[PDB]
């Protein structure tokens, strides 16, 4: 099997800056028919891949001319003359000259943006979940940067680490920020025995934590 | 571009067999070859092999010979990928792709597990205390306790596409939890209805929950 090696594996770029992804194959991709079967594929997380370049340098329809593929033999390059927000995702070089067709490990591209503090939202349990016996308090930390953030839940002052499910989105293709969702799950009984629910976030954009609290029987 | 329809998610026991399908709505697949790609959770793409759908003649990558079987019924415009003696290693998303304008299917998520299919409980999340940021309000939707993946979540049947954040599902004790938030200008809600539409193909569950203003909390 022809091995496809991509460098770098992780690519962090500043908007407007150029970028270059290298793809090396363990054997030559020059086919007897004079053509080289090397394509570049793009995939945004959780979506079908899309092809960008075929035959080393031919751009697919709709692919912006900021993208250039070039190379021959065992060395290929994909250059982005100027990176834009929508370029975030994974890039793969893939060869079809030899059987079996093989693919590179992928290069994940991410945009290095200006810092942005999160906006915290809190949602007490719906009356529907409550009637079904459960109680989930949800906290959304929206549109922040960088991705690294820490969330702590407090109930009437005391920290609670059990029953917390966290999830981050991938980098937004429009503003380049991240968002996070943190759910604290309790039984209806534990929920109703307390009054204040606090979602605190530690982020580099602030010296102290950004906090959002909610008191029952207040609003 | 996504122009091919693939079968819905599959949950199958280890050791069993499963057949995935790939069809097209606006054209006959007999003229263009179809190739199958496998993608394991958080890993790259793997090429399974390809097939000439007109006559069903195909070629498989060494690693899949004996595990995968490809056929194509050109009377019903469908290409099939049958996988046998499934293991945890087979858990992945499978894509078909046609040699016409780079058409791809949407993918079929196959989960090899002996856990039971469980439908999600969907809960509307309305903001409290008049919370707004700038002049916008954020609403949410909690999809809790389903198995297996995936769950399709849309806002207002898909028309409400901007300002949506769907958080990747998280596995906890054989059940997944997923949440989504939508931010709209405060002129829009609650004057106009906001509905969270959730579909869980594996249990063939469909639910729409309207996000209504809270009563006293």
């Amino acid at each position: 099997d022809v091995v496809m090696t991509q460098t770098p594996l992780s690519l962090s770029v500043t908007i407007g800056q150029p970028a270059s992804i290298s793809c090396k194959s363990s054997q030559s991709l020059l086919d007897s028919d004079g053509k080289t079967y090397l394509i570049w594929v793009f995939q945004r997380p959780g979506q079908s891949p899309k092809r960008l370049i075929f035959l080393v340098s031919k751009r697919d329809s709709g692919v912006p001319d900021r993208f250039t593929g070039s190379g021959s033999g065992t060395d290929f390059t994909l250059k982005i003359s100027r990176v834009e927000a929508e370029d975030v995702g994974v890039y793969y070089c893939w060869q079809g000259t030899h059987f079996p067709h093989t693919v590179g490990g992928g290069t994940k591209l991410e945009i290095a943006r200006a810092d942005a503090a999160p906006t915290v939202s809190i949602f007490p349990p719906s009356s529907e979940q409550l009637t079904s016996g459960g109680a989930s308090v949800v906290c959304f930390l929206n549109n922040f940067y960088p991705k690294d953030i820490n969330v702590k839940w407090k109930i009437d002052g005391s920290e609670r680490q059990n029953g917390v499910l966290n999830s981050w989105t991938d980098q937004d293709s429009k503003d380049s920020t991240y968002s996070m969702s943190s759910t604290l799950t309790l039984t209806k009984d534990e929920y109703e025995r307390h009054n204040s629910y606090t979602c605190e976030a530690t982020h580099k954009t602030s010296t102290s934590p950004i906090v959002k609290s909610f008191n029952r029987n207040e609003c | 571009k996504v122009k091919l329809q693939q079968s819905g998610a599959e949950l199958v026991r280890s050791g069993a067999s499963v057949k995935l399908s790939c069809t097209a709505s606006g054209f006959n697949i007999k003229d263009y070859y179809i190739q199958w790609v496998k993608q394991r959770p958080e890993q790259g793409l793997e090429w399974i092999g390809w097939i000439d759908p007109e006559n069903g003649n195909s070629e498989y990558a060494p690693r899949f010979q004996g595990k995968a079987t490809m056929t194509a019924d050109t009377l019903s415009n469908t290409a099939y990928l049958q996988l046998s003696s499934l293991t945890s290693e087979d858990t992945a998303v499978y894509y078909c792709n046609a040699d016409l304008h780079d058409y791809w299917g949407q993918g079929t998520t196959l989960t090899v597990s002996s856990a039971k299919t469980t439908a999600p409980s969907v809960y509307p999340l309305a903001p409290v205390c008049g919370d707004t940021t700038g002049s916008s309000v954020t609403l949410g939707c909690l999809v809790k306790g389903y198995f297996p993946e995936p769950v399709t979540l849309t806002w207002n049947s898909g028309s409400l596409s901007s300002g949506v954040h769907t958080f990747p599902a998280v596995l906890q004790s054989d059940l997944y939890t997923l949440s989504s938030s939508v931010t709209v200008t405060s002129s829009t809600w609650p004057s106009q209805s906001i509905t969270c539409n959730v579909a869980h193909p594996a249990s063939s569950t469909k639910v729409d929950k309207k996000i209504e203003p809270r009563v006293t909390s």
